[PDB]
């Protein structure tokens, strides 16, 4: 409004170390996923076992979300991080939800309990690992 | 500080309409009960001084403690009772519950 | 060369403490803004940083000259000199101009007595955000500017017609918000001192949701959601229940905490803690629910038999009936 004016500009570019949050986020969401998938090797007959690893991952995953969304400004959108711990948690979530449709089919169609538990076995670490892999692919290559 | 009371003189104009805006304060926490004007002298080693003093009566509002921290420990205790009703042949549960309500 | 004999001039026989017009008339003031960004709007102090242009333009009879040039162009090196109005933000809890490298000022004294002072200011100004709807909340709050010693019958200030100017708008600290739009306005206030022109620029900030959304609505509805998992397991297991809903209960009153510390201490009701005090319920009304169907198993079976099934549809039936009339009923007020 007053007049014109030379503006001298100097742009630093700056690229993140990522060893900080694997090491705080990446690490304690794939361990906790790799605990709850546990719960799937354990015979049907102990169900207050496998209700405590479901319901204990569950929580972990949830203080992990937390702790994780603190280090960040309080932005009002969805960060990469959000979504690996959105998958993080779908994933322990379903864990849950198929050891209770297990006890649920229990005592009345133990063959087919069998038979969801026993492809829950291999199901779930597969489908992690190729989500594992197209995140890492798409998110590195940037 | 560097006169005394043998050379000046402090004293509210008004006396009650010195102080003004008090009952427009909105505090978040506290609320302003009253205020007082206060005209005195002070004695040190040095001279005896003049003084006034502007003496706020905050009182605390207790909605937020409520919400806050009270009700989640009725609600534990509560929770900690509930273990009445189970049966004495189970002891993984009564002992679950009483020992989570005595840690949170 | 002759500029040096202009400004030797216009300063021999100047009084820099007597306002232009000192015994005539008020002296009308010209202000103008440029916000360069506003700052993040932090709700635990209810204070917000804005970073403006400030410029004032008036006119003094005794800075008039008569030569070739039209106008005089100055640093700050002559602010010092002349007489300049005391203008203050009357809502700013701590502001400041800037000094680096040299004191960000301007002055231009044009052949007329029209005097131009620009200067830069970041202020965090002052705003009671009235915390209800939260996080559905929208405010409009302002930037209050007056003299500070002059009164209304020495001092007028006076928008221009494109006073308050915006930037971009997008390299902003708005976080949590979104700026939507700013309005001026103009009163006379009274003082112990006297009456005073009274300038006002109202910024209108709408919480935009998100941040609130990750952080505490989902990880709510699904510790909902995981109390509800609890209906299904067989009656039988007992400390795998009771297990599910004390730790159920125990995040929830951590999430409640956490959510209630994002904000700060208000003695009412906003709508985030009663949506985490509504979630409380349902798992404690979850955990009493099996603890009575438990105390039932002994007395009478088919009770806690048609109990059980009861719950399974009665419990998602009334979280979704609840979260649609808190949603609406929010969204319209
Ligand atoms: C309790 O005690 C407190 C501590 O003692 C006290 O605080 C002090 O208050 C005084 C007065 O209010 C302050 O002194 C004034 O400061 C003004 C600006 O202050 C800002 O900058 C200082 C740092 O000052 C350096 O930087 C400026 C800008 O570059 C220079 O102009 C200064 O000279 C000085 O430069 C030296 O130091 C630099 C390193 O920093 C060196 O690089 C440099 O080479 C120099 O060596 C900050 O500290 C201030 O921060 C504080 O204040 C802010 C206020 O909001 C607070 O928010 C904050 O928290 C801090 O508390 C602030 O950022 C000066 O402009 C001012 O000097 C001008 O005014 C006087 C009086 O009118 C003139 O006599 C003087 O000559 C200056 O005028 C000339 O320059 C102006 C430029 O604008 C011209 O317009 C003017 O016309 C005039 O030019 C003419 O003369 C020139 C020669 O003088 C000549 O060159 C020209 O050509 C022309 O002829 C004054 O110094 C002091 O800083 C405070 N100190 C602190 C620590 O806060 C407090 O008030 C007390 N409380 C009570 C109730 O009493
Ligand atoms: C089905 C289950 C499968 C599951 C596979 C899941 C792979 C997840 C990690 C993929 C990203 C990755 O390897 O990180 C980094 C390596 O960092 C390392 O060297 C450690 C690799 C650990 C792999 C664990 C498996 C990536 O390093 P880069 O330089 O971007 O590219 C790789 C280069 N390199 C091959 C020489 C290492
Ligand atoms: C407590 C929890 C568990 C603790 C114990 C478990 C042992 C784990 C051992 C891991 C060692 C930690 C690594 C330290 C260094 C580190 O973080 O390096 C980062 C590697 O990130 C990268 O290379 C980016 C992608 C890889 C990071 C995470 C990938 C995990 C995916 C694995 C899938 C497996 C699960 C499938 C079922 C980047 O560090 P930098 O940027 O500073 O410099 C190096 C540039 N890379
Ligand atoms: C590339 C991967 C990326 C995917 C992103 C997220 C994926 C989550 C993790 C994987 C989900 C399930 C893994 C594969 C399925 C298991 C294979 C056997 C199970 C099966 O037979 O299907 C039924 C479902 O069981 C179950 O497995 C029940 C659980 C499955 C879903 C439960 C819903 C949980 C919701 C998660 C989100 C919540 C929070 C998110 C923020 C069992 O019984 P059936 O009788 O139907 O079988 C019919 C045959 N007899
Ligand atoms: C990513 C996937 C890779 C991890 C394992 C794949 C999914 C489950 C395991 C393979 C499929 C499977 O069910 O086979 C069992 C795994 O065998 C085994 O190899 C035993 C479990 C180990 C699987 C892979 C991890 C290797 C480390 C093993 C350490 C201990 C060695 C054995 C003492 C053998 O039995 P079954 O489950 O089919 O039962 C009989 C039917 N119900
Ligand atoms: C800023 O202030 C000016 C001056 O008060 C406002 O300009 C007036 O705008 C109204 C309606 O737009 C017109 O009827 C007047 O004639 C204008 N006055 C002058 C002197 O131009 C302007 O609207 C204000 N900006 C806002 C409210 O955003």
């Amino acid at each position: 409004s007053t007049g014109e004016y030379v503006v001298m500009t100097t742009h630093f570019h700056l690229k993140r170390k990522i060893g900080y949050f694997v090491i705080q986020t990446y690490l304690p969401c794939i361990m906790t996923v790799i605990l709850s998938q546990v719960s799937f090797w354990l015979n049907r007959e102990s169900v207050p076992a496998r209700t405590v690893f479901g319901v204990t991952t569950v929580l972990t995953m949830t203080t992990l979300s937390i702790s994780a969304r603190n280090s960040l400004p309080k932005v009002a959108y969805a960060t990469a991080m959000d979504w690996f711990i959105a998958v993080c948690y779908a994933f322990v979530f379903s864990a849950l939800i198929e050891f209770a449709t297990v006890n649920y089919f229990t005592k009345s169609q133990p063959a087919r309990a069998a038979k969801i538990d026993r492809l829950s076995r291999i199901a779930f670490p597969l489908l992690f690992g190729i989500f594992n892999l197209v995140y890492w692919a798409t998110y590195l290559n940037r | 500080y560097g006169y005394t009371t043998d050379d000046i003189e402090f004293y509210w104009r008004g006396d009650d309409n010195a102080v003004t805006g008090v009952t427009k304060i909105e505090l978040p926490q506290f609320s302003i009960v009253d205020y007082k004007l206060i005209t005195k002298k002070v004695v040190f080693s040095t001279g005896s001084y003049p003084r006034l003093s502007l003496s706020f009566k905050l009182k605390r509002n207790i909605g937020y403690f409520i919400l806050q921290t009270y009700m989640p420990s009725i609600l534990i205790t509560i929770l900690s009772w509930v273990s009445f009703w189970i049966n004495y042949d189970a002891s993984a549960a009564r002992v679950a519950l009483g020992i989570t309500t005595v840690l949170t | 060369g002759d500029v040096t004999v202009i400004l030797n001039n216009l300063l021999e026989g100047y009084d820099n403490k007597l306002r232009p017009d000192i015994g005539v008339k008020p002296t009308l003031i010209h202000t103008d803004m440029y916000v360069n960004s506003i700052g993040p709007v932090n709700a635990i102090n209810m204070e917000y940083t804005i970073d403006i242009f400030f410029a004032q333009t008036w006119y003094d009879r005794r800075l008039k000259f008569n030569s070739t040039i039209k106008v005089l162009r100055l640093n700050s090196n002559m602010v010092g000199k002349i007489w300049i109005p005391d203008t203050f933000f009357r809502n700013s809890k701590k502001a400041d101009a800037h000094w680096i490298t040299t004191p960000n000022r301007m002055l231009r004294i044009w052949n007329d007595g029209r005097v131009l002072y620009t200067l830069r200011l970041t202020i965090d100004a002052e705003c009671q955000l009235q915390l209800h709807n939260f996080p559905m909340d929208e405010h409009s709050c302002p930037l209050e500017f007056s003299s500070y010693g002059y009164p209304r019958e020495e001092i007028v200030y006076q928008w221009k017609r494109s006073s308050v100017e915006v930037g971009d708008t997008r390299s902003w600290r708005l976080y949590q918000f979104s700026f939507v739009g700013l309005r001026n306005t103009t009163e006379v206030v009274k003082t112990t001192s006297g009456d005073y022109v009274v300038m006002s620029v109202y910024f209108d900030l709408s919480r935009r949701m998100g941040y609130f959304t990750i952080q505490t609505y989902i990880p709510c509805t699904l510790i909902v959601v995981l109390s509800w998992v609890s209906f299904w397991i067989n009656k039988d297991a007992v400390p795998a229940r009771t297990s599910l809903g004390i730790t159920t209960v125990l995040t929830m009153t951590t999430l409640s905490t956490i959510a209630r510390k994002s904000l700060p201490k208000v003695s009412y009701v906003t709508a985030m803690d009663l949506f985490v005090s509504v979630c409380f319920i349902f798992v404690f009304s979850a955990l009493v629910e099996y603890g009575t169907l438990h105390y039932f198993v002994s007395s009478q079976p088919a009770r806690a038999a048609k109990m059980d099934s009861y719950a399974r549809i009665f419990f998602p039936t009334a979280f979704c009936l609840f979260n649609l009339v808190y949603w609406v009923s929010y969204l319209y007020l």
